[PDB]
């Protein structure tokens, strides 16, 4: 006999404080029993258990579906957490092509993987007698049991610290580990490829592990995670969109969940709509109407989703390109790509929750999505192309009270196109009307006032109702714009006001708020200054809006 | 050569922190820099059994072309237990302080034993292709706070002839910096910091004294507008909340009517006393700022714009006790974040000058750009806390 290079085993403790699982087994039919008898016998010739004294107080239930198999759920509860086996799956669009790429079964070895003798009395499990007239069975694993917290973990570090000596003195090949199959890519000649996964075989097998000489069943186009991975190509598993005469709510779960999913290489998908009908339900039976947006939104995505769309494998020697285009109420879609018309990966970017916003701020965050996206999956971040003129930009940069910042970037004239709305003066206005503005209202009776009064006498007080301080002061500013003319100097009191203002918004979740930008739109020169009420500061009149 | 126990905080467990993605280029960098460190038994590999992780990631220092490997030790620092010397508080009053790297020493003294894996960390792989190289420490690991506290003997022990020999000189140490203060000239303390590096082989110009507090500063004008006495109105308001005795009834008193704001106006004699009057008050210092070794220090910072920007450090709200103004020009001209993370990186610095501890920052800043790039431009052995603040503040133009 050829010896076998032991594989050594990890030290595994339980959770601190904590005992052993003692659970009390099922009891199970005759024909079961003798199944799981003639199981575990063949198990136990093979070395996977081992029978065990009546010594050991711990017990793990036992069932046959035959197939044995043990519920470790309690000492799943016990036992001490693991390193995580996969932080993350990979993406496709980050595969890099290889003119072969073999699959080898490597599932034979996962019960040849000890386990930490000084833990295996704590998988003790027992098989109970016919009319249970005898003790019943008593085993324990001396390797790691499926469906164990620790298995997949110590299976993967285990065939890493094998693989490692192979795949460093062979770096012209790919060595990839997922679940109970190993991945071989190169890209060398065929013959020499079969060679190598026949060296690889070897290696496995000096330490008695066994890959099948059976042709592996697995073959293109692979089918794996909601993927299909072609030699050359990669999309998704293809996505259906159901024609529902009325949807429920698990319907449009469904379909947020195929558009979602099928945005990662389907450009221009859009799920606002469809995941807005969801907003506040929390019922799954529930059935909500389709709003006509919706239906037009729906409509577009059967469009795109007509025919079959691929994306590449990623080439490290071509650089890394992402193009941005807003699609409005907060929408946005990007394509990665190195090649034009050739796509590695899409996607979409929908805006944060927030009462007021612009569009360069969401274009600011998206940008940073798909840096650190870009970054995870191919470890440098894309050159990007954006709808914004570096006039714009710049303007935007030099002028916001925050530190911004995009990595390298170039305009595309692409439609629409992301500007400032408007722009506030630095210094007062020469020439044009101040307007002194200010606004109150009741905190019981909800009755307010909003108005001004101006350094050339124009005055104007409105009476409201159902209105609160910040409401009448963003009402007085809005009567300013309305009446002044293209140069206007506004003066408030309000901290509140000049707080949304200064955050340079071109959308609010105020109606009000969105007047007063309208107005700032079609102004020339704005200017607004702040000054502390009840100072004393005349033109600033508290008192004719307290009436 | 003998390990001294260490353990954690009651009640709390190892740090389990998420390794951030990081480029291709800093991931072969920390896999030569861990290999050669494992070669010289630095660290470690470990095994799934260890569920603890800190993350990692590679900087390049000033005036270096190698890459330098930076583990974030925050978490592990709040949970390490508490380690027991008073702050040297002439070391802010010394004319010059240079900063010296004393990390490589660390790795002289080996860890203790069932600490050792409380320093996990991970190098992470592209795509989460395979699962990432782990390791843990088997020395002092930089970054840590117990590395300081137990080099501080052996530390003692190499300091002991330089510090008998010029007693004038304050040697302070944090992290893995070591501060050397003195009143010589810039030559002389070139050549002296030659010669202490040169003792501590054979086992950054900083000069606090053109360092000082900022007034409150008001403008001095022939002729006053509207919107100039406005902002001054504003201003005042503003300081009286740190100053009793600020007072603006006589200058509040001019803007009677609804005037143009760029209408010049005239100053009654009331108003240009009070207005001395208010100069006078902001001339003395704030009544009652004291400093308070168990409170926290936090830093507010405002862009000023034009690679200007303005901070203050306090415990109480307006209660300073720094405020400073850094508009240095150092290759960052054309990008925001890089100034930011060079002014949280001095800021962090006089604070450890001034008080020993690191403040806790508010970034004027979204938290995804920050967070997305912000290691691009760090340089220091030590990482501070931060928060994001969202609104803009009123009092930005007041600093300015
Ligand atoms: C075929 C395959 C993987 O493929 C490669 C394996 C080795 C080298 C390079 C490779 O991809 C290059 C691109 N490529 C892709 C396909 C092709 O036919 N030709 C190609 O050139 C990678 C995987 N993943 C994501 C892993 O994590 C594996 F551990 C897989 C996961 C599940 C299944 C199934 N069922 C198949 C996988």
């Amino acid at each position: 006999m050829v010896p076998i290079s032991p594989i050594e085993t990890v030290p595994v403790k339980l959770k601190p404080g904590m005992d052993g699982p003692k659970v009390k087994q099922w009891p199970l039919t005759e024909e079961k029993i003798k199944a799981l008898v003639e199981i575990c016998t063949e198990m136990e010739k093979e070395g996977k258990i081992s029978k065990i004294g009546p010594e050991n107080p711990y017990n793990t239930p036992v069932f046959a579906i035959w197939r044995k198999l043990v519920d470790f759920r309690e000492l799943n509860k016990r036992t001490q957490d693991f390193w995580e086996v996969q932080l993350g799956i990979p993406h496709p669009a980050g595969l890099k092509k290889k003119k072969s790429v073999t699959v080898l079964d490597v599932g034979d070895a996962y019960f040849s993987v000890p386990l930490d003798e000084d833990f295996r009395k704590y998988t003790a499990f027992t098989i109970p007698s016919i009319n249970n007239e005898t003790p019943g069975i008593r085993y324990q694993y001396n390797v790691l049991p499926q469906g164990w917290k620790g298995s997949p973990a110590i299976f993967q570090s285990s065939m890493t610290k094998i693989l490692e000596p192979f795949a460093a003195q062979n770096p012209d090949i790919v060595i990839y580990q997922y679940m109970d199959d190993l991945y071989v890519g190169s890209d060398l000649e065929i013959g020499q490829h079969r060679t190598k996964i026949e060296e690889l075989r070897q290696h496995l097998l000096r330490w008695g592990l066994t890959t099948p000489d059976k042709k592996h069943q697995k073959e293109p186009p692979f089918l794996w995670m909601g993927y299909e991975l072609h030699p050359d190509k990669w999309t998704v598993q293809p996505i259906v969109l159901p024609e529902k005469d009325s949807w429920t709510v698990n319907d449009i779960q469904k379909l947020v969940g195929k558009l979602n999913w099928a945005s990662q290489i389907y450009p221009g998908i859009k799920v606002r709509q469809l995941s807005k009908l969801l907003r506040g339900t929390k019922a799954l039976t529930e059935v909500i109407p389709l709003t006509e947006e919706a239906e037009l939104e729906l409509a577009e995505n059967r469009e795109i989703l007509k025919e079959p769309v691929h994306g590449v494998y990623y080439d490290p020697s071509k650089d890394l390109i992402a193009e941005i285009q807003k699609q409005g109420q907060g929408q946005w879609t990007y394509q990665i790509y190195q090649e034009p018309f050739k796509n590695l990966k899409t996607g979409k970017y929908a805006r944060m929750r927030g009462a007021h916003t612009n569009d360069v701020k969401q274009l600011t965050e998206a940008v940073q999505k798909i840096t650190t996206e870009s970054i995870v999956i191919w470890g440098k971040t894309p050159k990007f192309k954006l709808p914004i003129q570096k006039e714009t930009w710049e303007t935007w940069w030099t002028e916001y009270w925050q530190a911004t910042w995009i990595p390298e970037w170039e305009f595309v004239n692409t439609p629409p196109l992301v500007k400032l709305w408007y722009q506030l003066e630095k210094e007062p206005i020469v020439g044009a009307e101040t307007f002194y503005v200010d606004g109150a209202a009741n905190r019981e009776t909800k009755l307010g006032k909003a108005g001004y009064v101006t350094n050339k006498g124009r005055q104007k007080v409105v009476p409201l109702t159902n209105t609160t301080n910040q409401k009448t002061e963003l009402q007085a500013i809005y009567l300013a714009l309305q009446d002044s003319g293209l140069e206007v100097n506004i003066v408030t009191d309000s901290q509140y006001a000049l707080g949304i203002i200064q955050a340079q918004p071109d959308k609010s979740e105020s109606e009000l708020v969105n007047q007063i930008i309208e107005q700032l739109i079609k102004k020339e020169k704005v200017y607004l200054a702040w000054v502390p009420a009840h100072k004393g500061i005349g033109g600033n009149e508290q008192v004719d809006k307290l009436v | 050569i003998e390990t001294v126990p260490v353990k954690l905080k009651p009640g709390m467990d190892g740090p389990k922190v998420k390794q951030w993605p990081l480029t291709e280029e800093k991931i072969k960098a920390l896999v030569e820099i861990c290999t050669e460190m494992e070669k010289e038994g630095k660290i470690s590999k470990i095994g799934p059994e260890n569920p603890y992780n800190t993350p990692v990631f590679a900087i390049k220092k000033k005036d270096s072309t190698k890459w330098r490997k930076l583990v974030d030790f925050r978490e592990l620092n709040k949970r390490t237990q508490d380690f027991w010397i008073p702050h040297p508080a002439g070391l802010k009053k010394k004319k010059s302080v240079t900063v010296l790297d004393v990390g490589d020493a660390y790795f002289s003294v080996p860890l203790d034993e069932d600490f050792r894996k409380y320093t996990a960390f991970t190098i992470p792989s592209i795509n989460n292709e395979t699962p990432g190289i782990r390791y843990q420490y088997n020395v002092l690991p930089q970054g840590w706070k117990g590395s300081p506290a137990i080099f501080q003997s052996s530390m003692t022990k190499i300091l002991e002839p330089f510090k008998k020999q010029n007693p004038d000189i304050v040697i302070y140490q944090y992290m893995d910096d070591l501060y050397v203060g003195s009143d010589l000239e810039i030559g002389q303390h070139r050549t002296k910091i030659e010669e202490l590096r040169q003792h501590l082989l054979r086992w950054y110009e900083l000069h606090p004294d053109k360092w000082t507090v900022q007034p409150i500063v008001l403008p001095e004008k022939d002729s006053w507008t509207v919107n100039d006495i406005q902002k001054l109105v504003g201003k005042l308001n503003w300081a009286s909340q740190i100053y009793p005795g600020i007072k603006v009834r006589q200058l509040s008193k001019l803007l009677r009517g609804t005037k143009a704001l760029t209408e010049v106006i005239p100053l009654t004699e009331e108003a240009e006393l009070e207005l001395a009057e208010n100069r006078e008050i902001l001339k003395e210092p704030v009544h009652g700022v004291y400093y308070d070794p168990s409170k926290d220090l936090i830093a507010e910072i405002q862009k000023q714009g034009q690679g200007q920007w303005t901070y203050q450090i306090y415990q109480e709200p307006f209660k300073n006790l720094k405020t400073g103004k850094y508009a240095r020009m150092r290759g960052a001209h054309t990008n925001d974040v890089k100034q930011l993370t060079e002014a949280v990186q001095k800021i962090t610095t006089e604070s450890i000058v001034i008080w020993g501890k690191t403040p806790k920052f508010k970034l004027p800043i979204q938290k995804e750009t920050w967070e997305t790039w912000w290691t691009e431009y760090w340089q220091a052995t030590w990482i501070p806390e931060w928060e994001f603040v969202n609104t803009p503040p009123l009092v930005k133009l007041w600093y300015q």
